[PDB]
RNA sequence: CGCAACCA
RNA sequence: GCGGG
RNA sequence: GCUGGCGACCAUAGCAAGAGUGAACCACCUGAUCCCUUCCCGAACUCAGAAGUGAAACCUCUUAGCGCUGAUGGUAGUGUGGGAUUACCCAUGUGAGAGUAAGUCAUCGCCAGCU
RNA sequence: AGUAACGGAGGAGUACGAAGGUGCGCUCAGCGUGGUCGGAAAUCACGCGUAGAGUAUAAAGGCAAAAGCGCGCUUAACUGCGAGACCCACAAGUCGAGCAGGUACGAAAGUAGGUCUUAGUGAUCCGGUGGUUCUGUAUGGAAGGGCCAUCGCUCAACGGAU
């Protein structure tokens, strides 16, 4: 409650520059036991590509470490070239950069996206 | 003799450019103190407050969001 | 040290029984301890001034944190924004410590020491308790102790009522 | 006589008094009540007079509720000045009177005795009054 | 914790003067030699 | 009150900026790094005394 | 503190 | 701008 | 049928009061060696995890008590023409605020996972 | 929008190299309950918390992406400009996306041409200082002038008569 309540208000500046640039936003997402990315259109509506550490290839091996944050970028990166999507803004939602976001972006700058 | 014989010169503020009017880039919409109005898509703020707008298209006054703020935008 | 794994493995099933908590997480636990000294006399000298911060860092491991004040009282010749206070937050395996070396070698050493106030709960299950000198710590001695002040002790923990708190600091020995 | 304790300034506007009193026009602390049927001013020297005359003539028994109070400064020029130079200094307070405004309420008398004193009383004020009684909607 | 900024705390036996031999992480940076204990009081 | 003073391009260029100080709390020189148009490039330019 | 110089 | 304090 | 995320919409959606959820998910959680943190503090942030618990919290249900919405009618005001001058009246057009009856314990979309 | 009176009320003739930029973080005021002096009102802890705090400064209009409060690094308090507007007798004033160069901060999308905004000001003439392949009274120089930058007015009766 504090903890997400506090983390929203750290994301909602971020998120409504994005919107008012209106670009193409790659929104993570970060739990203790997995991790979650989301490339969303420009009027915040329509999930354009997805990816997470539950998809049959992350899940039976173990999740929420760095690891398994890289393979997520690496799967969203190219679902999201599936999708014609290219130039995106990355939204950290509310967590600190470095860590796991920083391994998920890395691989996902590696993989294709541009940002 | 009393002590009161001042004012100021007049500012000219206030809407400009009403809901449905074409406007040009740069145009200006609302002249205004504080933000009474804020800017939407197409429209940018000047340094005092100035709502202009950053697009051709029509103007168009909303109250949006959960703090029910008065918005302009330009529609293209 | 000892109170950690003592509370871990001794007090948690006692506590239960006694207070009759069905679930294991909703059991009384002590969450921190905040060790504040107040001085108000802060522009007038320098002694009085770091030598709060000393006898903490002296008496509590952790370095103290200088308290400034929010807002501009004039009876207390106070502004916004000037040293007037003082704390230190203990929070694990060093909370444990304070109130071992607090409760059990410093507990019983201040003169004409009565059994305790044991009704300071606040509503919920956070104690207050205060001291007059810091001469019962066993770590500042009264050969470099100067400007004998006092320091203020609250412990706060996860408890819900007033009798939970009773419960949980009885188990802890307390001077009750 | 009445005045309020403080005000945010000090001199206002004339205005104009106009329409119906829509708000104080209920007996709602009392039994009997004068109701003001004509527009105008009311001074506070003159809420003080029909009070006194009211309160000696009920000799105390049952509570008078004085409906109106002065809190409007009315200025005016000192004697032998010109037009100009600012406005003049206060002097009185009144209050202003729509027709249907309630001014006093009686409580705790007869209808007689109460009708005697809002009579005594009607002769000290400057617009015509009515003796209006308490009713249920 | 940050490292160059707190005091030195290291183990320390307590010798009671009852009997009552304690054992704490403390920063007396000696051995603790009590008279009064939580068992050598009017409690 | 502020006094006014010149920012001299250490560049060899005449160019300078204008400012004001506080005499009281700011008396040593100012240096700060400012762009010199006549090498298009940013310099330090240095206090020196309005003229 | 005084004497003397004053033509945006 | 020249001396005094 | 359930969670999660991102939106639309900004109280007919809220407060207050009850009640339920642990397959999964989410939360609390265990520890901090390492990356990162603390004007002190692994509280927060961060990392490595999975022994527990849905206690708290979230979420989901139920309830008009309060909020919120809200007619109809009347009233106040008012444009034009006319009549009076203490601010009204008449013809015509317009028409609140308050209050009353009543309604509300939301509706909708994209994606993923679990049954 | 504008709108007068010797109508009713108040402010200004500044401040700031951070109180500017940027990235990151934070959220008051008041209540209750406890606690060493300490007490209605200092600091600590816990519960609420209706915007009632704060804003360099008067009031108004704003302020959660806080425009309020901190920390790190910094100089965009840049140069050349500028579509298009607002306001305007003129002279002035105001806002400005975008473009080029050189930057700062940021992982990055980006954000910065001073400060929440609206007061903090003074034309022209005469002259001073820096720069300048503009000019240079036969010629070459120079003096002097021009141009760009800037300095000197309670010219406050503030469009300033000497
Ligand atoms: C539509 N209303 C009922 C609403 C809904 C939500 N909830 C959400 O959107 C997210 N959670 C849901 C969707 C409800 C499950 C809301 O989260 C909110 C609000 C209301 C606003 C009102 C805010 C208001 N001001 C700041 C514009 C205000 O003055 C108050 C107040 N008590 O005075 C508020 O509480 C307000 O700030 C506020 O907190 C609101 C919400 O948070
Ligand atoms: C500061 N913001 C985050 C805020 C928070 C809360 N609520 C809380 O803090 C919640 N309280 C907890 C700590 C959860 C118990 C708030 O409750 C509010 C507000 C904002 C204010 C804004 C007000 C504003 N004006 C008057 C300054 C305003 O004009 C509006 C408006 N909609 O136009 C408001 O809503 C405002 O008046 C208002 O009500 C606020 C809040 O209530
Ligand atoms: C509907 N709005 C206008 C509202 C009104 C009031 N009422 C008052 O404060 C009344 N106070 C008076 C007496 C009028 C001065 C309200 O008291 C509230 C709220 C908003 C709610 C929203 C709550 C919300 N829900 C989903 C739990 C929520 O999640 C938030 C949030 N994410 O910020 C809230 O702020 C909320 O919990 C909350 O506090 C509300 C109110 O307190
Ligand atoms: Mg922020
Ligand atoms: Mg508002
Ligand atoms: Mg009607
Ligand atoms: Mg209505
Ligand atoms: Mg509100
Ligand atoms: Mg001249
Ligand atoms: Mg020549
Ligand atoms: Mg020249
Ligand atoms: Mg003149
Ligand atoms: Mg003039």
């Amino acid at each position: 409650n504090e903890k997400k309540q506090s983390r929203l208000r750290r994301a909602k500046s971020t998120r409504l520059h994005i919107r008012a640039l209106g670009a193409t936003r790659l929104c993570v997402n970060r739990t203790p036991r997995h991790i979650y990315a989301q490339v969303i259109s420009a009027d915040g509506g329509k999930v354009l590509a997805q990816a997470s550490t539950l998809d049959a290839s992350l899940r039976s091996g173990t999740t929420g470490n760095i690891e398994a944050a890289t393979k997520v970028g690496a799967l969203i990166a190219e679902r999201a070239k599936a999708a014609g999507v290219t130039k995106v803004a990355f939204d950290r939602s509310g967590f600190k950069y470095h860590g796991r976001i920083k391994a998920l972006a890395d691989a996902a700058r590696e993989g294709g996206l541009e940002f | 003799s009393t002590k009161n014989g001042r004012d100021s010169n007049p500012k000219m503020l206030g809407v400009k450019v009403y809901g449905g009017q074409t406007v040009t880039a740069g145009n200006i919409i609302v002249r205004q103190r504080g933000t009474e109005f804020h800017a939407g898509a197409n429209v940018g703020m000047g340094r005092d407050h100035t709502l202009f707008a950053t697009a051709d298209g029509v103007v168009k006054f909303e109250v949006k969001g959960q703090f029910g703020r008065r918005y302009v935008k330009v529609e293209t | 040290a000892r109170l950690k794994a003592r509370y871990n493995d001794e007090l948690k099933a006692k506590l239960q029984e006694e207070l009759s908590i069905k679930n294991v997480m909703e059991i009384p636990r002590i969450t921190k301890i905040t060790l504040n000294m107040g001085v108000g006399a802060a522009a007038t000298d320098k002694k009085l001034l770091d030598g709060a911060v000393a006898d903490m860092q002296l008496i509590a491991g952790q370095k103290p944190v200088v308290t400034l004040a929010r807002k501009s009282i004039a009876g207390f010749k106070i502004r916004d924004g000037w040293p007037i206070g003082c704390k230190v937050t203990l929070r694990g395996d060093q909370m444990y410590e304070f109130l071992d070396r607090l409760i059990s070698i410093a507990i019983p050493r201040i003169r004409d020491f009565r059994g305790f106030s044991a009704k300071s709960f606040d509503g919920r299950g956070n104690y207050s308790m205060g001291l007059k000198e810091q001469i019962v710590f066993p770590e500042i001695d009264f050969d470099k102790i100067d400007r004998i002040r006092g320091m203020d002790i609250t412990i706060t923990t996860t408890a819900r009522t007033d009798d939970e708190g009773r419960a949980l600091m009885r188990a802890f020995g307390f001077p009750f | 006589m009445l005045q309020p304790k403080r005000t945010k300034f000090r001199k206002v506007h004339k205005g104009r008094n106009t329409g119906l009193a829509h708000r104080g026009s209920t007996v709602s602390f009392g039994s009997i009540a004068i109701k003001a049927t004509e527009r105008g001013r009311m001074t506070a020297r003159q809420i003080e007079a029909a009070r006194r005359t009211i309160s000696r003539r009920i000799k105390r028994g049952g509570k008078i509720f004085i409906r109106v109070f002065p809190d409007k400064p009315i200025t005016e020029k000192p004697l032998e000045v010109r037009m100009g130079n600012g406005k003049g200094n206060v002097e009185y307070w009144v209050c202003e009177i729509k027709p249907g405004k309630i001014l006093y309420e009686i409580e705790g008398v007869n209808e007689d005795l109460a009708r005697e004193a809002f009579a005594l009383a009607a002769a000290k004020l400057p617009f015509k009054t009515t003796i209006v009684t308490r009713t249920v909607m | 914790m940050r490292a160059d900024i707190h005091p030195k705390y290291e183990k320390l036996v307590a010798t009671c003067s009852c009997g009552n031999v304690i054992e704490t992480r403390s920063a007396l940076g000696k051995e603790t030699i009590y008279l009064d204990v939580c068992s050598a009081c009017h409690p | 009150m502020r006094d006014k003073i010149r920012l001299v391009s250490s560049a060899g260029t005449g160019y300078f900026y204008t400012t004001t100080k506080n005499k009281r709390t700011m008396p040593e020189k100012m240096e700060i790094k400012k762009f010199d148009p006549k090498i298009r490039q940013h310099v330090i330019f240095k206090e020196a005394k309005i003229k």
